[PDB]
RNA sequence: UUGCCGUUGCUAUGGC
């Protein structure tokens, strides 16, 4: 399975959003596309998919995260 | 044992006897 | 012209490379520890030289000096942490007594051979370079990795490895298929 | 004075019971009396550990004779139950042997206990 | 504090 | 009749029940959410009546029972639905046991006056040995080697079992039918302890490979691996939040994991007889830490093989309080057996006074969640109940239950009745040999059974 | 109460 975790969550009502660091564990899998993440994040935070932006993803050496 | 006894020798044989019946 | 970014050489050529006993010694060291070329030996010798030179300079200082105490304690702590210096020889005179061989077994290659994961030094290096070995969470492919005590306790086959519980290799699955067909 | 002699103090048993465990993990451990006897004949033992609560104790006292003949250190631990647990076997162990290998990953602490055991003797 | 989800 | 109205209906009925039961109503509603605040809120130790406990030792079929797990339905305030899997299972208490005979058995413990009644079982054997011999093919429906531990899902829908066969099957509670098999993916990752996150689907498994495995039972999928123990992880405990606490056995280090932050806290005892004796001016060096139960989200207790029960707080690395030789000293060996010499005085010399004597081990240690009382177990033949001080700085011996005879493999506590008046029933799996191995000498009177004791509160 | 075998009540503990 693939587990998604959010950390360092900062509410930014000044820009009217929430910024945070995404950590995804994906054993036995190459990686996760942005659309797939944006989906999961949309149900997790109870917001529309279009309101979710995700970027700057680096997989750790050796894979799995 | 400087003065060995037979108390242990008895039970060891009894252990062998139980094995003999088992096989 | 941007201020230069610092870099350093990790080795230095010996004073007389061609001396016979030196050749025999590097032969012994390489074969014992399966080193690829003399460059690793020179790197290790350079590191030992720097460390023991610092130890000598500190010893030259009078005892109870703030500098002697501070940097000497730091050096002893680092040396024991890397596993080179034993806990019961925590004195600078023993730091002066170190030898290149000690750093050599502190190379990850030696431990992966040593713990029984590999039968031989060269098989051990083959396993390392082939991503079959993990320190804790992390797969390591560098034979020259210097292992700490906490680290050597955690040496294992990586989860992704065929030897660590994953599926068989391409060769194994290929042969199994051709056997099936 | 007792046949059980020397007997390690509570601290020393811990380091002795330490070394045996890694030796078991590193396949450097021989468990049980008859194996321990064999190793002494081949002269491939650093030292050999025994349980002082062996039932009876006379059964393992032949191991002391071999070592002092072969100049091998030996020591007794209070519990065979504890010794077997450290050995990794699910049964009590009365005697155990660390096999000789200058190429052990656990060489250092073996020589460490091998020093303390010699002092104990 | 964040949130956790798992799928597939 | 929208669901919000239904919640409104269920909430309205719930309040009416509280009003019928009874300021007081306000206090109870706060208590309904006290679990979310990770602090002890269940102070009932002084009210317990150990002396009048109705002790019973119901035996079982198999040899060397290794673990027991009890399921207690709990009403969910958020949806006002019982945790029972089905309508038939409303308010039915279930206990699951396994042994070294490769058999899982479920029992019904709803009636405290009556005693557990067998319902169903499943037994494994050589039929289930894997042919492939490659680990990932370890997906056989049944066991083929000793079973060590069990956990019951809080939803009451599944029970999970593991042992020395490097695998994890989850069974349907009703029929004990295997639905999924999760190989451990390690040659030497044998499951040693299983703990569920309270009121949740997360499972934490401690294995012999020095690693902790986190699983999602509904998704039937592995989540994360935890490295950091330096020796086999004997025990693991959990509560509603994800701070699972573990013990590393001979590493002698209790270890708490912050799963969300990927951070860990290291706890070490570091007690030495020399200083202890000098401050006194028989103390045994701790050999290994075998059991752990976390009383509170910020506190936990551990049991050692020197008979030491140690209390811990997350703030402090060192134990805050210790109880040395809790279960006493093992009986000395007989002189007629120590030596074969005829002369008694020669035999007595071999006893070496009290040097050979060693303490009992803490085979079991369980604490009721967010409570001020916990239970310890050994093969001394009596279960000891302790109460923590109000300041959570020390504990004392409340009493003992001598009904159990044999090694106390694993302990549970279940309660029934109204909020004010709750009857507590203690279930302990009793064996004749230690779970991990057969080291222990056969204890006279030891029997392979489930010990049961019903305790009442009055005051 | 128990895989089996007993004792003890009308419930409680002895053996492999």
């Amino acid at each position: 399975a693939v587990t998604i975790r959010t950390r360092k969550v900062i509410s930014n009502p000044l820009l009217a959003r929430k910024q945070f660091v995404v950590d995804v564990l994906h054993p036995n899998r190459a990686n996760v596309s942005k659309d797939e993440l944006r989906e999961k994040l949309a149900e997790v935070y109870k917001a529309e998919k279009d309101a979710v932006s995700v970027f700057g993803f680096r997989t750790q050496f050796g894979g799995g995260k | 044992s400087e003065e060995p006894s037979n108390v242990f020798g008895s039970v060891l044989k009894k252990q062998v006897e139980q094995r003999l019946e088992f096989y | 012209p941007r201020a230069p970014r610092t870099y350093s050489k990790t080795y230095s050529t010996p004073k007389r490379p061609y001396e016979s006993s030196r050749l025999d010694a590097e032969l012994k060291l390489a074969g014992e520890f399966g080193l690829k070329n003399k460059k690793e030996i020179y790197r290790i010798s350079f590191q030992l030289s720097k460390i023991r030179r610092a130890a000598r300079d500190l010893l030259t200082r009078d005892e109870k000096d703030p500098k002697r105490l501070f940097e000497g304690n730091a050096l002893i702590r680092r040396l024991v942490r890397v596993g080179v210096l034993s806990e019961d020889k925590k004195k600078l005179d023993y730091v002066l007594a170190l030898k290149v061989e000690d750093f050599l077994e502190r190379r990850l290659q030696t431990q992966v051979y040593k713990l029984g994961l590999a039968k031989s030094v060269h098989h051990a290096r083959v396993l390392i370079t082939q991503r079959h070995i993990a320190v804790g969470k992390q797969i390591v492919n560098i034979p020259s990795f210097m292992v700490r005590l906490d680290s050597e306790k955690h040496i294992d086959f990586a989860p992704t490895s065929p030897f660590g519980g994953a599926r068989p290799g391409r060769v194994a699955r290929r042969n199994a298929a051709r056997k099936a067909e | 004075n007792p046949k059980a002699f020397p007997l390690a103090d509570a601290a020393l048993t811990q380091q002795i019971l330490d070394v045996v465990q890694q030796a078991a993990n590193l396949r450097q451990l021989k468990k049980g009396a008859n194996e321990a006897t064999k190793t002494l004949n081949r002269g491939i033992s650093e030292f050999i550990i025994m349980a002082a609560d062996c039932e009876p104790i006379e059964i393992l006292l032949h191991l002391p004779l071999l070592c002092e003949d072969k100049n091998v250190p030996y020591v007794f631990v209070p519990s065979r139950v504890a010794l077997g647990r450290a050995c990794g076997v699910s049964r009590p162990v009365i005697a155990a042997s660390i096999t000789t290998n200058d190429a052990s990953a656990i060489k250092t602490q073996i020589y460490a206990v091998k020093d303390k055991i010699e002092t104990l003797l | 504090k964040g949130k956790n989800l798992s799928f597939k | 009749e929208n669901p919000a109205d239904k919640r409104r209906r269920l909430a309205k009925q719930y309040l009416e029940n509280l009003k019928s039961e009874a300021d007081i109503i306000a206090s109870r509603l706060k208590e309904d959410v006290a679990e979310q605040q990770g602090r002890v809120f269940r102070y009932f130790g002084d009210k317990l009546l150990i002396s009048e406990a109705k002790q019973s030792f119901t035996r079982v079929g198999e040899n060397n029972l290794t673990c027991i797990s009890c399921f207690q339905p709990v009403l969910n305030k958020y949806t006002f639905e019982e945790s029972s899997n089905g309508d038939k299972n409303k308010g039915r208490l279930f206990a699951y046991t396994v042994s070294k005979d490769l058999q899982l058995t479920k029992y019904d413990i709803t009636d405290f006056s009556k005693r557990p009644k067998k319902l169903k079982y499943a037994k494994g054997g050589a039929k289930y040995i894997p042919t492939s011999k490659h680990e990932y093919e370890n997906t056989t429906e049944g066991h083929y080697d000793e079973i060590l531990t069990v956990a019951a899902s809080p939803d009451g829908k599944y029970v999970v079992t593991g042992g020395r066969d490097r695998k994890l099957i989850v069974w349907s509670t009703e029929s004990l039918s295997p639905v999924k098999v999760i190989p451990t993916k390690d040659r030497r990752g044998e499951v040693l302890s299983l703990a569920f996150r309270k009121n949740s689907d997360q499972l934490y498994a401690s294995c012999a490979d020095f690693k902790i495995r986190t699983y999602s039972i509904n998704q039937f999928s592995q989540l994360e691996i935890l490295y950091g123990h330096h020796d086999i992880v004997e025990d693991i405990s959990a509560l509603a939040m994800e701070r699972c606490v573990t013990v590393g056995a001979r590493d002698r280090t209790a270890m708490l994991w912050k799963i969300p932050d990927e951070t860990r806290l290291t706890f070490r005892g570091g007690d030495e007889p020399q200083k202890l004796l000098r401050r006194w001016m028989l103390f045994f060096c701790e050999g290994s830490i075998d059991v752990v139960s976390m009383v509170d989200d910020f506190h936990f207790i551990t049991g050692s093989d020197n008979g030491n029960i140690c209390l811990w707080s997350l703030a402090k690395k060192k134990p805050i309080f210790t109880e040395r030789i809790a279960h006493g000293i093992l009986p000395e060996p007989s002189f007629n057996d120590i030596s074969g010499e005829t002369d008694e005085e020669l035999r007595k010399r071999q006893l070496q006074g009290k040097k050979l004597l060693q303490p009992f081990w803490i085979t079991s240690l369980y604490a009721i969640p967010y409570s001020n009382v916990f239970i310890s177990g050994s093969w001394s033949g009596s279960l000891k109940v302790w109460k923590i001080s109000d300041n959570l700085r020390s504990f004392e011996l409340l009493g003992e239950l001598s009904g159990a005879k044999g090694v106390v493999t694993k302990i549970q506590v279940v309660e029934s009745g109204k909020h004010g008046k709750e009857k507590f029933r203690i279930l302990a799996s009793i064996a004749k040999e230690h779970r991990l191995g057969r080291w222990i000498a056969n204890v006279s009177g030891a029997r392979n059974g489930i010990y049961s004791a019903v305790i009442d509160q009055t005051g």
